[PDB]
């Protein structure tokens, strides 16, 4: 047709896969359809990402679309106080990796002068070769496009820098010759530990918060089982 | 007959009378009946061919998912079925025509019927004419158009010319938003490669020989002349060797001559084809293709067919009335025939005999 | 106009008024001082709309 | 809040028909 999206294939829920009630407002743009590793709040709420607890389990928010492709807005299982399934022990199936925002690595081929990169086709002030990662901040964001330093983040050293974003909306691009921007991706690979992490997303890189959700078998599903965090 | 056009008022001096010879000039008005006729019968078939009435006037295009079976176990069990669904929507336009005629009471004071009725048949000769160049149009002008029907606004499209929704994916064929079903031949005369690459364009999407699915090509002779000259595993123009003879007829496509085949095109020759263009058409088989464009007519019957209505003058010294039309066009089936131009590089171009803009005869 | 491209069509009243008892009614207006008014709702060169 | 008078002759645009939704307008007049 033209998507497929994670849903849970097997999910009993007597076997502490479990009900609880949202503690927040889901982003129907950002974190509906998605594979969400959750803790629960100081409350008894489920949180996405680390709440007091640690992550407890993996959380898919089903929503319905319009035939115009966008997401039902009046649910009734998104909004704080609402009623979710929060899943230990099962499968999803149609599985994906959950990431958040948009991130372009940027690196520099020039050892002399300056180089150009256009965000949403728009071209930016002319940066060093040697530029700062304070200075690719400032490049970005000067320009009349009405974005701004407020959903930007910069890190980096001279030869190459992460241009983090929150928003789907924007798009870096190299456009003059020295430079080269790759924008990350991620989809399922076979035979994978997958992760999630404190800020609900779900991949399959153990960094320094890592808590083993499940593996994936054939790319396409994910056998869950979480190995719980603790204290 | 010729490209002259006469226009406004009839007065006197427009009058045709018998000559002092004694030759009755209005005799002469069913003089060019017989090439009329003539005329009438091929654009009659060619629309009878090319168009179906238009029942409902938007349309929707589905896309349905997809599913499998796996390896059984003792003790485990399968992995589950859900069904997507995508939907698009499209129209057909409609669109208004007139036509005045006028006479000062002088003329009406000394004309025969017979020249009143020459001009009655002109005019349902230019009618037809008009059905036949927006058919055609719809046909030929690749350019998405809008129609508003119920409140909404709607595409409204020709075949598939890198537009609105992909066509969706055959047995092992997938294709991608740029493709379309307008296209050069890349050299300045004909090839049997492109005869070829054209049944490709419809047997891509299962309008194919192995579905039982029929298949027009109408040609212009200028290229119909260079088809005729191709032979089984012999070169033609531009290295091609050809996969099919050229098989002369001693028969009919609808009510069309069909002049022979080459492969499972039926080629009929006709002059309403510009030069350099090839149009390839399929009808039937398993897919049951129905002709390409629909033909919509306004909801209310008092507003359908042909019309002659009364004037705003209807008294001495002048008289007028109005001939009026209202209908539009669009194509369902986008996949199920296709255009190519001969030539050598560049873009498709619509023929100015059936660009949008260009009037309303042809 | 009547078929093709307008149609139109009207409406129409004549009448009019006069008073012949001319003191078997009176009108006060309640002000200070100055001149009677008629109100602009039922001045003659106002309108045609109540 | 102050009343309008829309004058002219009545064209297409001026049309008042079933709503995309479905709403038959035109019972509404004697509202």
């Amino acid at each position: 047709a033209l998507k497929t999206k994670p849903r849970w294939d097997k999910y009993d829920g007597y076997v502490g896969n479990y009900r609880g009630v949202l503690g927040e407002d889901i982003d129907l743009d950002t974190e509906a359809n998605r594979v969400l590793a959750v803790g629960t709040n100081s409350n008894g709420a489920i949180v996405v990402g680390a709440g007091q607890t640690g992550i407890k389990g993996l959380m898919i928010v089903a929503v319905g679309a319009d035939i115009h492709g966008a997401m039902l807005d009046g649910g009734i299982n998104n909004h704080a106080g609402d009623p979710q399934d929060v899943g230990k022990h099962g499968e999803i199936t149609n599985f994906q990796p959950t990431v958040f925002g948009r991130t372009f690595g940027v690196a520099i081929s020039a050892t002399e002068g300056n180089v150009k990169l256009a965000v949403n086709g728009v071209d930016t002030g002319n940066i060093a070769y040697d530029t700062s990662a304070a200075n690719l901040k400032s490049g970005i964001v000067a320009v009349d496009d009405g974005f701004t330093a407020d959903d930007f983040t910069v890190t980096g050293t001279a030869p190459n820098f992460t241009i983090v974003t929150t928003r789907t909306d924007v798009t870096i691009t190299a456009s003059g010759e020295g430079v080269t921007v790759t924008e990350a991706t991620s989809v399922a690979a076979a035979g994978t530990n997958y992760y999630g992490h404190a800020d609900g997303t779900v991949n399959a890189v153990k960094g320094s918060d890592g808590v083993y959700v499940g593996h994936t078998q054939e790319a396409d599903r994910l056998i869950v089982n979480v190995k719980d965090e603790e204290d | 007959t010729a490209p002259v056009r006469q226009e406004g008022i009839m007065t006197q001096g427009d009058l045709v009378t018998v000559t002092s010879d004694g030759i009755d000039l209005n005799a002469l008005w069913n003089s060019f009946a017989e090439s009329i006729a003539i005329y009438n019968e091929a654009m009659d078939n060619l629309i009878q061919l090319l168009t179906y009435p238009v029942t409902v006037p938007v349309e929707p295009v589905v896309q349905i998912g997809e599913t499998t079976f796996e390896e059984a176990t003792e003790l485990g069990v399968p992995r589950g079925a859900g069904l997507p669904i995508e939907v698009f929507q499209m129209g057909y336009d409609l669109r208004h025509y007139d036509k005045r005629n006028a006479y000062s009471w002088m003329f009406l004071a000394d004309a025969d019927g017979r020249q009143v009725e020459a001009i009655h048949d002109a005019v349902l000769w230019a009618d037809k004419r008009l059905v036949f160049r927006k058919v055609m149009e719809a046909l030929f002008d690749n350019r998405t158009r809008r129609a508003n029907i119920r409140n909404q606004a709607y595409n409204v499209y020709p075949l598939y010319n890198g537009d609105g929704v992909p066509p969706p994916r055959f047995k092992n064929n997938v294709f991608d938003e740029t493709h379309s079903h307008y296209v050069i031949s890349h050299n300045s005369v004909v090839d049997s490669s492109d005869l070829e690459d054209l049944m490709e364009l419809l047997a891509e999407h299962g309008y194919s020989p192995q579905a039982g699915t029929q298949f027009l090509l109408l040609a212009n002779k200028a290229e119909t002349d260079a088809i005729r000259q191709f032979r089984r595993g012999v070169v033609n123009n531009n290295g091609a060797t050809a996969g099919y003879d050229f098989i002369p007829s001693p028969p009919t496509f609808g009510g069309l001559a069909v002049i022979g085949s080459y492969g499972f095109w039926n080629i009929v020759e006709e002059d309403y084809i510009p030069p350099g263009y090839l149009v390839g058409v399929g009808y039937g088989g398993a897919f049951n293709l129905g002709n390409p464009v629909g033909l919509r007519q306004h909801a209310n019957p008092a507003m359908q067919g042909l019309r002659i209505i009364a004037g705003n003058y209807q008294r001495y010294p002048l008289v007028d009335g109005f001939y009026a039309r209202s209908f539009g066009t669009g194509v369902r089936q986008r996949g199920g025939a296709a255009i190519m131009q001969i030539k050598a590089s560049g873009a498709y171009e619509c023929p100015p005999i059936y660009k949008k803009g260009g009037g309303f005869l042809v």
